[PDB]
């Protein structure tokens, strides 16, 4: 009974040189029991992306609201919405439900279609805002996360290398959770294309 | 034209007709009268006897708010209750809070403010009373005046309704006699006088009079009604005044 | 956490460390926990982080306002005011603890604001984890009249002593310096003591080391 | 916390402890605990620190609100606002409240609002530990109209004793003289306190 | 025509109820007069009691509004009372939220955005009162800010207030167009009260006993009204000289 | 004229003529008389039918076992105040378990019908109300009326022709205040009363309404056959 | 309310669902249908709480049937159960939340393909092949992954799901008294008479 | 009371017209015309911008054409502001449907539900009704390109080719006259200039006074909000400048 | 008691006019005037200080109001209306963007705001109108400089430069002429200085004309240092003095 660990799954954002990759597993299960292995936990409104690990009906709540929200700004701002602006508003939107919080660990990466500078940023259940150059990580192998992304990442990787870096920080923290893994997908993001790949890992 | 048909309308002279148009309803009334003396205060009012009907003593138009303050008032009667109904009210919630009984200025106020509210919309109708009241706080004796406008001040002596100039023309008198102040007993008396002097504006029917005081020294700076002998020995002396 | 306030001759400073931890994960090893309520009245935080953020800006957002409304220049006693009104309404349940100090036309201030909405005044105060290391070094060094040199090299000193001795304190020392008459300077990384080696081996992967199912071209364009 | 007031010939003094503990650690060693809610109304505070700052602020509104239409507020509208307040709110509320006030007509007044949310007026009281109001406390040590000088003594005496026995009290002794002449402050510094 | 009876739009623009509550700001037909001096701003007011049966300690236009500011109305009493009670409850509110003495101009300013609500809104009446608020002000120093029924406000090197407005205001204005400045250049109130006192008379052509005037004063960290026997020190004062 | 459109208007004179309106209900309204002795206190009233076919409309409404009252004008808003007065002596008996003083009950109505006459969307009472009872005081007799004049009286009467049995109780006035310890003969001066008010009409069993309350009687509506002995 | 099994086939989807009602220490019914038509083309399984599955089921099959009058249109799977989903979502954080976990199956008209999905009562929505709420997926999710094809026919699906109530019938304790069985193609719904 | 002062907007005449409607009506009629024709592969969106000057920002300018989500847009004809608020809510009402359905909204569902609205100020509330008629351009997946309009009525009606605002009369005979079924959006595009530049209260119509936008389709659809230069194009192009 | 307005007070008039926006209009026309102009590196906004007595200090009364740290607002009509106006587009600016998204709206969006308070006084119950017309100029990242006048219907335009209140025909019909779209700030603020001589009848110096541009970003008004990113206001209020210098020049 304790709502951010019931489902499971993991995502990690990473910074390189002129691009940001993001990735997450796959996996929805209640608790012991593996349910789906095509739960992607990473969304995208425009060239801002957003993973989201948590309780996996806040995750799909989350998702169609900050799409609702997202729509209504660009109708109105006749622009799409920058990575750091949508920080402050998943940061506003979560802290909205201080007392009553969405159970969720979302991580935001994106380059600003301006300054062409590469951005991630990760919040806590009820929207501390974490923004760190090197790598956010999020769900319940955060602690690996952290290990692997601590001694594996260096700045300014091409985005070739950079892909795997963030896969084998992915994949080896993964298969030391039992409640994440069932497959994995990577976004490489720069500043005019954006490179989905989906890595082959055990699926136990 | 048509700015006196609804009230907290400005005409262009920038009067308030509808208020105006109260004071005509408080001019109607009975009249009544407030002395103010060396430690306390005086109220007295004119009771028309439409009919052999009426029980005597036993229509008292005087009320008391807490037990420090008198209140008597001339125009639209249910009005004036509606006043004073209000008035314990704010008496009550400031007793409640601040401990000790609200002093007058401070119960002027309540009253005041009340009133100017019901010149401020059209939803609302101007009180039909002018309403004399007072009593004795930590400050001393304290006699006040209150008309539909919300406007109120302090008085040395008040009169309001049918016989108020008649009132007003004895009050000043008083005022002029006795610069070195007049003594409760005095007053009551000279209440009675001024109430049958004031008849005369208002003498088709026979009247009853009836008066009240607050006193440091005589009612304790409680609020009592005159009553037995100390009323029926007032109500000689004016007799004897008259004729 | 480690935050301390120090007055001195000609204003006040506050000071904090750079560590935000998860239980025993550090989660964040440079943060920012000197918060702007208006540009001569800055907050240190401690307690739940999210509701430090969140009641500083918030105070912030109404004391500008005030600020534009009132054609003056903000006061500390406000921020404190409406600081302690907003947590004591919440009975502790908004877990921001504060350190208050600017400088406004009436003079230098330093309070403490606790969660559950009680204040302080100090010439020197800390909060968080690491207050007790900070305030032994405050009571040892502190004196009447310091200078501004003298106020910021003790404000360090007590934040230092939090990162060494307190496991929820580390990283770099934050400074603000709010002077009267003068622009507060504010020294993010004024100390940077706990920078890390280099490490013995590169974990530079050799490109195709990941295996891979599928690629697509994602379209972010309309 | 260690506070008392004393009525004396030209009015009352209001004493108190300045040591704040959260636990064990003196959160605070140089507290003031005598608090202004009008020129010549001061109150000593026990209990939660939120809850007897938060009363203290509104009886300091309603006072500055009372003296704007009725003029200068008695000792007893003081005390009937702080118990108002406690009363009231006594289910959300740790507050125990001792009201010190000089009028010209009534002099020197002390009134005690403790936990319950009663109101009493005293010749003067102690608060000691955890607002545990003595009734006694040398009852024969305390005479009416007592000099200033007796009544600063006397004060500081009694709260030298509380400090000894009572690590919650401790740091400086603070009082403030509430007269026709106005307002002093007084501090009593340990070395001084300690060797009575 | 509806349009001169509620607060809205006349085809030529107007608000003829805000244009009448102009009017009826002289219905008292009493003048008031404030000027600064360089620690002090002090406020004279006419003090006309007609019936002889009046308290006249109670006849009073010019409040306390907290322990700074104080204020002098013309208007008929129950509206400036009104105002007295709410700029009392608005000084006491502001220095609970934001922990310090509210200043002359932001209540002058609140008051304003108050009355300008009554000109938009057709329910409420606008009050037939101008409101002078006078402080010595912690930021601004000696200040004078005025209210009126349309919402406007503004500050005052000096100011008039009545009939007989227009009479004191060039009186003000010639001696301020002399004095090359923009307050009366004296040390103590006292004298800045004399002055006040000096040019009404000056203005109006009419003199004064002690029970004629109304006299308030502002100095650093208070506001009080004169007795009086504190208006008759004053007036004796102007006389030998 | 342009002054009647509300009760929130007065007239230029000082009138609320909306209530002076509400006060003419009344006169159009079927008499009823009130008197009362020092050891009890009556109402007669005379019923009034729709056409031969239909019932009388009652008059008399009781209040409490020690009061009561008759009706002139809107049933309606007797029904209204009627059912006021009964929360206020049922009030009155859970809360203090006390009767209700009569003078008390008047006070109260009057305040009720005084809210009326001052606020816009509402209307003024259009009723005339006779409250009689025995309390702690004795006897009493209370005529109530919409403008919120309430009014303590040895007799009076309300209602079309009114003034005629309003005359006779005033001259009778010393005879019938002294009928202590005698009903029948304090009704009998009341059923003489109402008769000075009677126009080709006569009192027949069905038409004649009296109530009474007293020292050791309480609050008892006589109708039908129980008013044979009184015509 | 226990077994509820959802299989996705070519061109149908199979909605299993026990027929045992048990209140106390006694079945009170064996012939309990947990199925509500929400249109034409889309059935609705359900288990949970009492009173709470009936409740929800007849709820949405109001709002669904509300829908398709107003727009004279069937609501497409997807539409629905996103429709579902939501309800559910906003009955988490109610005063007393709907203890009810759903199986929508469809067939989509303008695709032409046969749709399952899985809500359980927190609002938690998957798109699957084949599904299961509670224990039941313990027991067959294993015999599942081994033998579904996504080109089966009807037949084929009803075979594995006979093998699937075989093994519920054995290792399960509790007797659940069968299933009932409705198939949902491009004809409709139709309830398999006899297993 | 208050009574006195209100006009009664949502009250029927003896004839049975709703009085503040048809007022409405004939405010709209002054208002600057906007045309939208569907085609069998697009919709045409025009509007003609009220007597325009020289120094308006034409570029950065948006008077008439408004965009509700990614396959509906909306002309306006009447008050902009009036106009805005509805915009707005038809906005709200498009997210709150993909929100609840993960679906976009049928443009009918979204056209009924904003003349709803306008219904409601008609029957309830004692308000001023929405001086407001819009012209609906979308694409859904059921009856794929759709034209309707929505007046302050609330009554809504599916167009081929329809105009709203000034000079309807003429410009609806000039559409009925050239529209058929089997039309192309180039087609369409040349109809919908020709008839504004014909109904037009302008000596000679230009770029600077108006807006244009098209919807049209390897299977997705575009909405096409003109600039200032393909306006210029597109009327050189078809031969009216 | 109680607001029993809760009825439109404007309406359309059988001619389709809403007379009480019509009226509010003619309002804004008798107010005194004030303008806008646009350059490639700022925006002017510029109006008369009518002072209502010489005794009055003109000073205290701001007619050109700051409502983000980028973007500014002058009015022609009522003075009261325009200062309610501004106190709800400041709270507004934080309520429905700043406490969102943690940065000042754009000028368009704050415009739009504006606006809809006003078109709500033209159609709730029991109000009339603002009888203002507002000029905002403003500066944000994305869309760059602009001008926007808003009016008592709610309606808002873009424009380049224009006018508004006593002299507004003459005064757009000389900005016509002078307006080109290769203009400097300091060149706006000199046709604008020439435009107000031809509306001000009285005294023109720094003393009687209210002038604030939206430029480029003042770090020295900002009030801390540190932060890079924050590089301070655009919105700067000239002074008495910095008007007096450019009217010698003139
Ligand atoms: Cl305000
Ligand atoms: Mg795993
Ligand atoms: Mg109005």
């Amino acid at each position: 009974s304790d709502p951010s660990s019931i489902n499971g799954g993991i995502v990690v954002a990473m910074t390189g040189k002129d691009c940001v990759a993001i990735a997450c597993d796959l996996r929805l299960g209640s608790q012991s029991l593996g349910v789906s292995n095509k739960f992607e936990k990473i969304f995208h409104y425009g060239h801002v992306f957003l993973g989201i690990t948590g309780l996996a009906t806040d995750v799909t709540t989350l998702n169609e609201m900050f799409r609702y929200k997202t729509n209504l700004y660009k109708l109105k701002e006749e622009r799409a919405i920058e990575p750091e602006t949508f920080t402050q508003l998943v940061s506003s939107s979560l802290y909205e439900r201080r007392f009553g919080p969405y159970f969720v660990g979302p991580v935001v990466a994106g380059i600003n279609s301006k300054s062409g500078k590469p951005f991630i940023a990760g919040f806590d259940l009820i929207g501390c805002i974490d923004e760190a150059k090197d790598f956010i990580v999020s769900g319940t192998a955060s602690d690996q996360l952290f290990g692997m992304c601590e001694s594996l990442y260096e700045p300014n990787l091409e985005p070739e290398d950079l892909f795997e870096t963030i896969s084998q920080a992915l994949l080896n923290a993964a298969d030391r959770d039992a409640l994440s893994g069932w497959g994995a997908v990577v976004y490489i993001i720069k500043k005019d294309e954006v490179v989905k790949r989906y890595l082959k890992m055990r699926q136990d | 034209t048509g700015y006196d048909l609804s009230n907290s309308v400005f005409s262009p002279d920038g009067r308030n007709f509808q208020v105006e148009y109260a004071v005509k309803a408080v001019e109607n009334g009975t009249t009544s009268i407030g002395i103010k003396c060396n430690d306390g205060v005086v109220f007295a009012v004119e009771k028309l006897i439409t009919s052999k009907l009426l029980v005597p003593q036993k229509n008292v138009k005087i009320q008391v708010v807490d037990r420090h303050i008198g209140c008597v008032y001339s125009g639209l009667i249910p009005d004036g209750r509606h006043l004073v109904n209000r008035g314990r009210e704010e008496a009550a919630s400031f007793k409640k809070l601040y401990k000790t009984p609200i002093p007058i200025p401070a119960f002027a106020d309540r009253l005041g403010q009340y009133v100017q509210a019901h010149t401020l919309y059209n939803s609302v109708r101007p009180f039909g009373v002018s309403t004399i009241f007072g009593g004795v706080d930590k400050n001393g004796a304290h006699l006040y005046m209150l008309e539909p406008s919300g406007s109120y001040w302090g008085y040395k002596g008040a009169a309001t309704g049918k016989g108020r100039q008649s009132a007003k023309a004895e009050l000043e008198k008083l005022v002029d006699h006795h610069p070195e102040g007049l003594s409760a007993r005095e007053a009551v008396k000279q209440a009675a006088k001024i109430i049958y002097l004031a008849h005369e504006d208002n003498k088709e029917k026979d009247f009853e009079l009836e008066i009240s005081w607050c006193s440091l020294s005589e009612t304790n700076g409680l609020h009592k009604f005159v009553k037995g002998d100390l009323l029926q020995e007032a109500i000689d002396f004016a007799q004897k005044e008259i004729n | 956490t480690t935050i301390v306030g120090v007055k001195f001759n000609n204003g006040v400073v506050i000071a904090a460390d750079t560590r935000s931890t998860q239980g025993p994960i550090v989660a964040d090893k440079n943060c920012a926990k000197l918060h702007r309520i208006s540009p001569k009245i800055w907050c240190a935080g401690a307690g739940t982080a999210a509701d430090t953020e969140a009641v500083t800006q918030l105070i912030g957002s109404n004391i500008e306002l005030h600020s534009l409304y009132t054609s003056r220049e903000p006061r500390v006693v406000s921020a404190l005011q409406m600081l302690k009104q907003h947590l004591f309404k919440y009975q502790g349940h908004i877990g921001a603890y504060l350190i208050v100090a600017g400088v406004d036309p009436t003079g230098s201030h330093l309070f403490s604001i606790h969660a559950h909405g009680s204040t302080d005044v100090g010439y020197y105060l800390s909060l968080g984890s690491g207050s007790l290391a900070a305030m032994a070094v405050l009571e040892s060094h502190w004196k009447q009249d310091l200078t501004k040199e003298e106020a910021i090299k003790l404000a360090s000193d007590a934040i230092q002593a939090g990162i060494w001795n307190d496991l929820g304190s580390g990283s770099n020392v934050d400074v603000c310096v709010m002077e009267i008459g003068k622009d507060a300077e504010y020294l993010r990384n004024y100390l940077t003591p706990n920078v890390r080696e280099e490490k013995q081996k590169s974990y530079k992967f050799p490109r195709g080391t990941t295996a891979v199912l599928k690629e697509s071209i994602v379209n972010i364009c309309d | 916390t260690s506070i008392m007031a004393v009525t004396f010939k030209d009015g009352v003094i209001l004493g108190a402890d300045s040591r704040t503990t959260t636990g064990a650690y003196i959160a605070n060693r140089v507290t003031d605990k005598l608090t202004r809610v009008h020129d010549k109304i001061w109150c000593c505070r026990s209990g939660s620190a939120a809850d007897t700052q938060a009363i203290a602020d509104i009886v300091q509104y309603h006072l500055e609100l009372y003296t704007s239409q009725y003029g200068t507020p008695s000792t007893e509208t003081a005390a009937s606002v702080f118990k108002e307040l406690c009363y009231e709110n006594k289910d959300n509320l740790t507050a125990g409240i001792i009201v010190a006030g000089y009028d010209d007509k009534n002099k020197g007044e002390v009134y005690t609002i403790p936990l319950g949310g009663s109101v009493h007026k005293l010749p003067y009281a102690i608060a000691v530990s955890g607002s545990t109001f003595i009734y006694g406390y040398c009852d024969k040590n305390f005479r009416e109209n007592m000099s200033k000088e007796e009544t600063v003594d006397f004060i500081k005496h009694s709260l030298s004793q509380a400090i000894k026995w009572d690590g919650s009290s401790g740091g400086v002794i603070r009082m403030v003289v509430l007269t026709a002449a106005g307002v002093e402050r007084l501090i009593f510094y340990p070395d001084e306190y300690e060797q009575l | 025509g509806y349009d001169r009876h509620i607060t809205i739009f006349s085809p030529e623009g107007r608000l003829y109820q805000v244009e009448y509550a102009f009017k009826a700001t002289n219905q008292t037909n009493i003048n008031s007069l404030a000027v600064r001096g360089k620690d002090c701003t002090v406020v004279i007011s006419q003090k006309k009691v007609p019936d002889k049966l009046l308290d006249p300690t109670t006849v009073s236009y010019i409040f306390c509004i907290s322990r700074t500011i104080g204020m002098v109305v013309n208007g008929p009493i129950p509206d400036a009372r009104n105002a007295a009670l709410r700029a009392k409850a608005e000084a006491a509110e502001f220095r609970y939220k934001y922990g310090y003495d509210m200043p002359c101009d932001v209540l002058a300013k609140r008051m304003a955005n108050l009355s300008q609500i009554y000109t938009q809104r057709a329910y409420m009446r606008p009050l037939g009162v101008i409101l002078t608020f006078v402080s010595v002000d912690e930021e601004l120093g000696p200040s004078i800010y005025k209210t009126d029924p349309a919402g406007y406000y503004v500050g005052y090197k000096a100011t008039a207030t009545g009939p007989k407005q227009q009479e004191i205001t060039t009186n003000l204005e010639n001696h301020f167009k002399k004095s090359k400045i923009d307050h009366i250049n004296e040390e103590s109130w006292e004298k800045v009260v004399e002055f006040a006192i000096t040019h009404m008379i000056d203005a109006l052509g009419t003199e004064f006993s002690k029970n004629d005037l109304e006299v308030g004063v502002a100095t650093k960290d208070k506001f009080f009204t004169l007795s009086a026997e504190n208006i008759e020190e004053r007036l004796v004062a102007i006389a030998e000289q | 004229n342009n002054y009647d459109g509300d009760t929130v208007t007065f007239s230029p004179t000082g009138r609320l003529f909306q209530v002076e309106y509400a006060l003419e209900a009344i006169k159009q309204g079927s008499v009823t008389v009130g008197l009362r002795s020092n050891t009890h206190a009556v109402l007669v009233a005379l019923k009034r039918n729709a056409d031969e076919l239909s019932s009388y409309q009652k008059k008399i409404i009781k209040c409490d076992e020690h009061m009561g009252l008759s009706l002139a004008g809107l049933a309606p808003d007797a029904r209204v105040l009627s059912n006021y007065l009964r929360q206020q002596c049922n009030y009155s008996s859970l809360v203090f378990n006390r009767k209700l003083a009569v003078e008390r009950a008047g006070h109260l109505l009057c305040d009720k019908a005084q809210k009326n006459t001052q606020s816009y969307g509402g209307r003024p009472y259009g009723v005339g109300l006779l409250i009689i009872g025995y309390d702690k005081s004795g006897a009493h007799l209370l005529e109530f009326q919409p403008s919120g004049n309430v009014t303590e009286l040895y007799g009076t009467a309300i209602g079309a022709r009114s003034q005629g049995a309003k005359t006779y109780l005033e001259r009778t006035l010393d005879t019938f205040i002294k009928i202590d310890g005698n009903p029948d003969e304090l009704i009998k001066a009341g059923v003489e009363a109402i008769s000075q008010s009677l126009r080709d009409e006569s009192l027949t069993v069905d038409n004649l309404s009296i109530a009474i309350v007293g020292k050791d009687t309480p609050f008892t509506i006589y109708d039908g056959e129980a008013v044979a002995k009184y015509i | 309310m226990d077994i509820i099994l959802g299989i996705r086939v070519q061109d149908s989807v199979i909605l299993a669902s026990s027929k045992a009602v048990t209140r106390g220490i006694s079945v009170l019914k064996d012939s309990d249908d947990k199925t509500r038509q929400l249109s034409p083309h889309t059935l609705m399984s359900f288990a949970g709480e009492a009173g709470d599955t009936v409740q929800f089921a007849e709820y949405i099959q109001a709002n669904i049937q509300l829908y398709s009058i107003r727009e004279d249109y069937e609501l497409s799977p997807q539409a629905v159960s996103s429709f579902v989903r939501q309800e559910l979502a906003k009955s988490i954080r109610s005063r007393r939340p709907y203890q009810v976990n759903v199986l929508i199956g469809g067939y989509d008209k303008k695709k032409n393909k046969p749709e399952l999905y899985q809500i359980d009562y927190l609002g938690t929505k998957v798109e699957l092949p084949y599904g299961a709420h509670g224990y039941s997926g313990f027991y067959t999710f294993s015999l599942l992954d081994h033998h579904y094809r996504p080109d089966m026919t009807t037949e084929e699906g009803l075979d594995l799901l006979k093998l699937c109530v075989q093994e519920l019938e054995k290792r399960m304790p509790m007797d659940f008294k069968g299933v009932i069985v409705k198939i949902v193609d491009k004809d409709g719904i139709r309830q398999v008479d006899d297993f | 009371g208050s009574r006195r002062y209100d006009s009664r907007t949502t009250i029927f005449s003896p004839e049975g017209r709703l009085y503040q409607v048809e007022y409405a009506l004939e405010s709209i009629s002054h208002a600057g015309t906007a045309i939208g024709i569907m085609a069998s592969d697009g919709i045409v969106l025009a509007a003609e911008r009220k007597v325009t000057s020289t120094l308006l920002e034409q570029d950065t300018s948006t008077e008439k054409l408004y965009k509700l989500n990614d396959k509906i847009a909306v002309a306006v004809a009447g008050l902009t502001a009036d106009a805005e608020i509805l915009i707005n809510t038809a906005r709200i009402h498009a997210q709150n449907y993909l929100k609840t359905y993960n679906e976009d909204i049928p443009v009918e569902i979204l056209v009924r539900r904003l003349s709803d609205i306008k219904q409601g100020y008609t029957q309830h509330g004692g308000l001023r009704p929405f001086g407001v008629s819009f012209i609906y351009a979308g694409y859904d997946d059921r009856y794929g390109y759709q034209l309707y309009t929505s007046n302050p009525s609330g009554n809504y009606t599916g167009w081929k080719a329809i105009s709203v605002g000034a000079n309807t009369s003429a410009a609806q005979t000039l559409l009925q006259m050239d529209y058929k079924d089997d039309m192309k959006v180039d087609d369409a595009i040349e109809l919908a200039l020709k008839t504004l530049s014909k109904t037009t209260d302008s000596s000679a119509l230009t770029y600077d006074r108006l807006e244009f936008a098209t919807i049209r389709k390897d299977g997705e659809v575009y909405q096409k909000i003109f600039k200032p230069q393909e306006i210029k194009d597109i009327l050189v192009k078809t031969g009216i400048t | 008691m109680t607001d029993r307005y809760s009825f439109s007070l404007t309406t359309f008039s059988p001619s389709g006019k809403l007379g009480q926006i019509d009226y509010a209009l003619t309002a804004v026309k008798q107010g005194v005037t004030s303008l806008g102009i646009k350059a490639t590196n700022g925006v002017v906004i510029a109006t008369e200080k009518k002072s209502s007595s010489p005794l009055a200090m003109s000073e205290t009364l701001s007619k050109v109001s700051l409502l983000t740290p980028d973007i500014g607002a002058v009015y022609s009509g009522m003075g009261p209306d325009y200062r309610v106006l501004v106190d709800k587009s400041r709270k507004v600016a934080h309520t429905s963007y700043k406490r969102i998204y943690g940065e000042y709206p754009p000028t368009k969006l704050l415009v739009s705001e504006v606006a809809k308070i006003m078109q709500e006084a033209t159609q709730s119950g029991g109000v009339r109108p603002f009888g203002v017309s507002l000029l905002i100029a403003g500066h944000d990242e994305f869309n760059g400089f602009s001008l926007y006048q808003v009016d008592p219907s709610g309606s808002y335009f873009p424009w380049k430069a224009t006018a508004i209140g006593k002299g507004s025909v003459a005064a757009k019909t000389f900005l016509e002429k002078r307006w080109n779209d290769e203009l400097e700030l300091e060149d706006a603020i000199h046709i604008a200085l020439l435009t107000l001589k031809e509306s001000v009848e009285g005294e023109f110096n720094g003393d009687t004309i209210e002038l604030a541009i939206i430029g480029d970003e003042n770090p020295d008004l900002l009030g801390y240092t540190g932060i890079p990113t924050d590089k301070g206001p655009r919105f700067r209020k000239l002074t008495s003095q910095e008007i007096n210098d450019r009217l010698e020049a003139l």
